């Protein structure tokens, strides 16, 4: 104790990686050397989150899912979140979730995240659980972003307010040396946005969903960095059986995208899933679990899909429906 | 000591290829090659919390405040990963909860911050008050 947890850098460095985010940013305040040591577990925090709400939760009864889980599984978290991504499902007209993730995260973080009929979300305790369509269901996920350095994936919120430059230039999406990747959800001027930006060596993600909970139209995420990988497949109606399915996503693997620090984004056609697929559901996850064993599956199912069959590594056409956009993102490695 | 039991270490398994260990002592060189032997059948170690510390170490890791200290600076030097991870881990353990006025007396952690710069980085942490 005389010289342990303190005068000893390392240790109690390590010691402060073996704690959650809430009791990081608690103990920050008791030494100086501590607080640098909690500063450095946050500036190697270069990865992602998310919370659940899978198995059986909704039950006879589950008191707020949308606010218990995201309190009780921000406890073990050790990703400051800088920006938020989440999901839930919609089932006088109200919401309270804009209200509980709002007052769940730093006051400094805006906030992303929709609701839609249905949601993809890969169940926690590991990476490599089993994707599950869930079209129908009462759950939704918790995707949050910290500090990335060199990794600025700044959000948007673009109302078709009765579009101008300067609002776009803005937030990074045009006259931007640096975007990849785009997340264009769009609630109830789409074609415009995307036209904004489509003309460009980019990877477009997004679909159609029904409405918003909270932010500081059109929502996406100007993921910007050269350690940015991705790539995406149109599994259209062709994909629709375990041999189409598996073969578009060995299309999707032969881009091989890394499998750290990714993520797994899934768009489809609301139509698309278990009815779709002859009583059968989550098959593109299944083919997508299968060939990637431990990237998380995200994304929702919506009544649009937006993107184009893209590779992507350092150095009208995207508007379709009644297919499926299989979008990965990968976020590159730390030094 | 036994040839594979001291390669455990990384410290000691490099010097050898290139058995005094002058900033050691006996008591806990005794504990740690102890807790390789029950790590020595241990799988190569390929979360982070410390809700999944092994019970027999535990039971080994029941120790006064001063030899588990000891056993920490030990690992450090000896580089032991495992060990110095599931004491890490212990400690932390003991951290989670208690709020800088518990975590201040617990550790005799003399006091780094005048109030002015003590607010600045409340403030610059106020989610922490979120429980």
């Amino acid at each position: 104790s005389t010289f342990v947890l303190s005068n000893l850098a390392e240790v109690v460095e390590r010691v402060l990686t073996f704690l959650p985010a809430k009791a990081l940013l608690r103990v920050a305040c008791v030494c100086r050397l501590w607080r640098e040591c909690v500063r450095r577990v946050l500036r190697t925090h270069r990865s992602v989150t998310w919370i659940s709400a899978g198995l059986a939760e909704a039950g006879h009864l589950e008191g707020h899912c949308l606010v218990r889980v995201v309190a009780e599984e921000l406890e073990n978290v050790r990703i400051l979140p800088h920006t938020v991504l989440y999901m839930a499902d919609s089932e006088r007209t109200s919401m309270e979730t804009a209200l509980a993730l709002e007052k769940l995260f730093p006051k400094q973080c805006q906030v992303l995240g929709i609701v839609t009929p249905g949601i993809v979300v890969t169940p926690m305790g590991s990476g490599s659980n089993r994707p599950q369509e869930i079209e129908i269901g009462e759950s939704g996920f918790a995707l949050l972003f910290p500090q990335i350095e060199g990794i600025k994936i700044q959000p948007f919120h673009f109302i078709k307010d009765p579009l101008e430059r300067h609002q776009l230039t803005e937030v990074g999406l045009l006259d931007n040396p640096e975007l990849r990747v785009v997340l264009v959800f769009g609630y109830n001027y789409l074609q415009q946005v995307v036209s904004t930006f489509s003309d460009m060596n980019i990877i477009l993600a997004g679909g159609q969903v029904d409405n918003l909970s909270s932010l500081t139209g059109v929502v996406g995420l100007s993921f910007s960095g050269h350690r940015i990988q991705s790539a995406t497949v149109l599994l259209n109606e062709d994909v629709s059986d375990e041999k189409t399915a598996e073969a578009a996503m060995q299309r999707l693997k032969a881009a091989n995208i890394p499998e750290h620090n990714t993520i797994g984004f899934m768009f489809a056609c609301v139509g698309r899933g278990f009815q779709y697929y002859r009583a059968k559901g989550n098959v593109e996850a299944d083919a997508f679990r299968k060939f990637f064993p431990s990237v998380p599956l995200f994304g929702f199912f919506g009544n649009g899909e937006i993107g184009c069959d893209r590779i992507v590594t350092g150095n009208d056409d995207l508007f379709h429906s009644y297919t499926t956009i299989m979008a990965l993102i990968h976020l590159g490695s730390s030094k | 000591v036994d040839v594979e039991i001291a390669k455990q270490s990384v410290t000691i398994k490099t010097m050898l290829e290139d058995v005094p260990l002058p900033n050691v002592n006996a008591a806990i060189l005794k504990k740690v090659i102890q807790w390789c032997t029950h790590h020595k059948d241990d799988p190569p170690p390929p979360e982070k919390r410390t809700d999944d510390i092994p019970v027999w170490d535990q039971e080994f890791l029941k120790v006064d405040q001063g030899t588990l200290f000891e056993l920490i600076l030990a690992a450090n030097y000896l580089d032991i990963k495992g060990l110095l991870d599931v004491t890490c881990k212990t400690v932390a353990n003991m951290i989670k909860g208690k709020t800088p006025e518990e975590i201040r007396k617990t550790f005799n952690i003399k006091n780094d911050f005048t109030e002015e710069e003590e607010a600045q980085v409340r403030k610059e942490n106020q989610w922490c008050e979120e429980k």
